[PDB]
Order: structure tokens, then sequence, then C-alpha cells
């Protein structure tokens, strides 16, 4: 939405809001090298896109299609002092024990919404090879369906058999209060 | 008799006139059957072209 102002474009509503998520889930995407795609687009005029609003009115956006996802993996676009998604993964692997962190670098599960952008996982892998060691295997492994992995996983859970005792009943509540969640289960 | 001649003539002539509009407008129906369902093979296609254009320069 603040990108889109140096367009002429300029949404402020909640409505508008929705509008650019919706043109955020339809044409953006994650370039593979970020400054040769920058350039590229400089150049040519074959990376942009038009979108029309709930009005008419199309609108047509160039560089923006990656520079709006790009932010997962330079945070500072926004002000942000964290690092990038490549390199907090990195780091929780580096922080696990020696003899585990082979087979975490080939079982990276990626999953939620805002893991779907076209090149993500392509990305993701160039910037984790580019930081492991030369011999390890990464693996980016993206479901095609990874937007309902949590949901999924959950009646996966919810329907075992020896899930059944680790409900919380109504009478363990009335007994402990509702301190009972994180206390035990 | 020019009351009752012009009379009948225009009267046969706004029949014609009607009738040439009922024309016009199943010609504009027919055109715009052809135009909606043209308009969405285009979408299709070019939805279609995207994704391949976008999958090539994924592989490459
Ligand atoms: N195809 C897509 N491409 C890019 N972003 C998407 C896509 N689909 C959803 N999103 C983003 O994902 C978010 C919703 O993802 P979701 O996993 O449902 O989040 P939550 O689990 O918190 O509800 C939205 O903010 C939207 O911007």
């Amino acid at each position: 939405m603040k990108i889109l102002t140096e367009r002429g474009y300029s949404f402020v509503t909640t409505a508008e809001r929705e509008i650019v998520r919706d043109i955020k889930e339809k044409l953006c995407y994650v370039a593979l090298d970020f400054e040769n795609e920058m350039a590229t687009a400089a150049s040519s005029s074959s990376l942009e896109k038009s979108y029309e609003l709930p009005d008419g009115q199309v609108i047509t956006i160039g560089n923006e299609r990656f520079r709006c996802p790009e932010t997962l993996f330079q945070p500072s676009f926004i002000g942000m002092e964290s690092a990038g998604i490549h390199e907090t993964t990195y780091n929780s692997i580096m922080k696990c024990d020696i003899d585990i962190r082979k087979d975490l670098y080939a079982n990276n599960v990626l999953s939620g919404g805002t893991t779907m952008y076209p090149g993500i996982a392509d990305r993701m892998q160039k910037e984790i090879t580019a930081l492991a060691p030369s011999t390890m295997k990464i693996k980016i492994i993206a479901p095609p369906e990874r937007k309902y992995s949590v949901w999924i996983g959950g009646s996966i859970l919810a329907s075992l058999s020896t899930f059944q005792q680790m409900w919380i009943s109504k009478q363990e509540y009335d007994e402990a209060g509702p301190s009972i969640v994180h206390r035990k289960c | 008799q020019l009351v009752e001649e012009e009379l009948d003539r225009a009267q046969e002539r706004l029949a014609t006139a009607l009738q040439k509009l009922e024309e016009a407008e199943k010609a504009a129906d027919e055109s715009e059957r052809g135009m909606k369902v043209i308009e969405s093979r285009a979408q299709k296609d070019e939805e279609k072209m995207e994704i391949q254009e976008i999958q090539l320069k994924e592989a490459k």
C-alpha cells in the first residue's frame, strides 16, 4: 500500500487494504536475484502486468511485484532490524546440536499463506545454500497445499486414538481453573 | 385523403422500423454472446500463458 503511491495509486481505506491484499496474492513473486531483476525491470517493460480494480480503472505495476515480498529477505525495507527468513532459519539451525543439523538442513518444511509466492522455495534454497557448508544437501519442502498444512495436521492429530487422553476435560478445568492449560497440557 | 394515407403508410413504415429494431437487438444479443465467449477464452489463454512463462522462468 505504501509502495504503490509512487505510481499514483492511493489506497487508504480498510476496504482498499483488502483490494491491495488481492493485488498481492495475484501479481507478486520472489525474485531469485534481486539486483539484476531490478536492473531488468528498469531496462525493459516485460515485467509489467495489469490489474483491474472493482470499478474499472486498470492499474499497472512493475518492480513492485517483487519488491513487495522481497521484504521477507530484507526486513530493513520496513525499518525492522531483524534478518531475513533465510538467515533466521539458518540461525535456528545453528542453534541446534551439531548431530541433528545435517538432518535439519534437508527438511526445511514451508507452511502458511505467506510462503505461497512463486519462486520463494528457489530463493530460500539459494540463500541457505550460500550460508550452509558446501557439503550439506539443502532441501526446501514446499507442498502445493501448504496454506492449509496446520489444519490438515490438526485433523490428523485430533483423529489419533492415542490422543484421546490428551484433551482437557471440563472436570479438569472445574478443578484447576483456567491455568490448567499451560500447566499440564 | 392525405390524412389517412400518411396515417397508414407511416404506420406500416413504423411496423417495419420496429421490426428493424428487433433485428438490431437480436444482432446485439448474438454479438454480445460472441464477445463474452471470446473474452472468457482470452482470459483462460492469458492466465495459462502466464503460468507457463513463469514456469520457464523458474526452470531455467
Ligand atoms: N497465493 C498467495 N500469494 C501470496 N500471498 C498470499 C497468497 N495467499 C495468501 N497470501 C497471504 O497469506 C496471508 C494469509 O495466510 P494464512 O496462512 O491464512 O495466515 P493465517 O494462518 O494467519 O490466517 C494473507 O495476508 C495473504 O497476504
